[PDB]
């Protein structure tokens, strides 16, 4: 996931 | 010295030798949890803001907008607070109460988006806010902003070089944006001229770097290794400087992080377990018997108290  | 605000205090993180990993002490870890907002992202939150200031894209009264509520969102939040900027972060309404609380504590204007739309919806909302008044809003774009790997070339890399007295032979780093492995590798290989082995780490569940380099179909997948495995090749990953890619599974990443806590007394995050698992695999190959392996530990355990880690 791109919630970095 | 005395830092003018918390953003200047980034970095200078310690190296600690592992006792229950590696072979004859060949694995050393860099503790990125020791930072202003307690992750590696503090460095890039600081530098993206600083560079936007220097190039005139961010000015007094302009507002930062982003769709991250992970470590980057937290990093941008402390930097915005430290430097007097308003910040809006979008996120799905189903994000944890702890994370909403943390971000609100840092003064973030939280905009909660529709649960069903997930990250896509949060990203679209951020882009929508910016497009509504482009002169008012700035979106810093951590996946592509060169200020991300640049701060690693200027700080993280040189710290590794200095603390190892140039003895570092291998750098192992999980890849989210790619900034860490890219900047570190540029520093050591190009600025310090040493031919090290640069090792990207990604989840076996979403091995897009491996698939890409193999010319195979890119098939991202879900995983629990927070901070890595974005499901695409980010612009801030410089494939040219990557020597090896190691895949690690979520269960093993979690087990490894738990071992770091209990066997080493290192309060490591989930992705830190992933990076150490990959490093231990290399460390126990005879080809790396006499080689110094430095591993980035991007974050700290308490940020994961509500997760599978505990």
């Amino acid at each position: 996931n791109e919630n970095i | 010295a005395i830092y003018a605000d918390n953003s200047y205090s980034i970095g200078n993180t310690p190296l600690v030798r592992l006792k229950h990993f590696g072979h004859n002490g060949n694995v050393v870890v860099k503790i990125e949890g020791r930072n202003p907002s307690y992750s590696v992202k503090c460095r890039i939150g600081a530098n993206m803001v600083w560079q936007a200031e220097k190039d005139g894209t961010l000015t007094k009264g302009k507002e930062i907008v982003d769709a991250t509520s992970g470590n980057t969102g937290i990093a941008l939040a402390y930097v915005a607070a430290a430097r007097g900027y308003k910040i809006t972060l979008t996120m799905p309404e189903t994000m944890s109460l702890e994370r909403k609380r943390l971000l609100c504590g840092l003064g973030v204007n939280l905009v909660l988006t529709e649960g069903a739309k997930g990250m896509k919806g949060a990203i679209a909302k951020a882009e929508e806010i910016v497009a509504s008044d482009p002169s008012r809003y700035v979106m810093l774009k951590q996946f592509e902003n060169p200020a991300n790997p640049q701060i690693h070339r200027e700080t993280t890399g040189p710290e590794i070089w200095k603390d190892t007295d140039g003895k570092v032979d291998v750098v192992v780093a999980g890849v989210g944006t790619g900034g860490s492995i890219t900047g570190i590798s540029r520093a050591i290989k190009l600025d310090f001229g040493k031919q090290i082995t640069s090792v990207a780490v990604e989840p076996v569940e979403s091995p897009v770097i491996s698939q890409t380099l193999a010319g195979e179909e890119v098939k991202p997948g879900p995983h629990k290794i927070q901070g890595i495995g974005a499901g695409f090749i980010p612009k801030n990953l410089d494939l040219s400087i990557i020597d090896r890619v190691e895949t690690v599974d979520s269960d093993t990443a979690l087990a490894t992080a738990r071992r770091l806590m209990a066997e080493e007394g290192i309060l490591a995050g989930i992705s830190s377990g992933a990076a150490v698992a990959a490093a231990d695999r290399l460390a126990k190959l005879p080809e790396f018997a006499d080689k110094l392996i430095v591993v980035i530990l991007p974050s700290a355990s308490e940020r994961y108290l509500s997760t599978a880690l505990f």
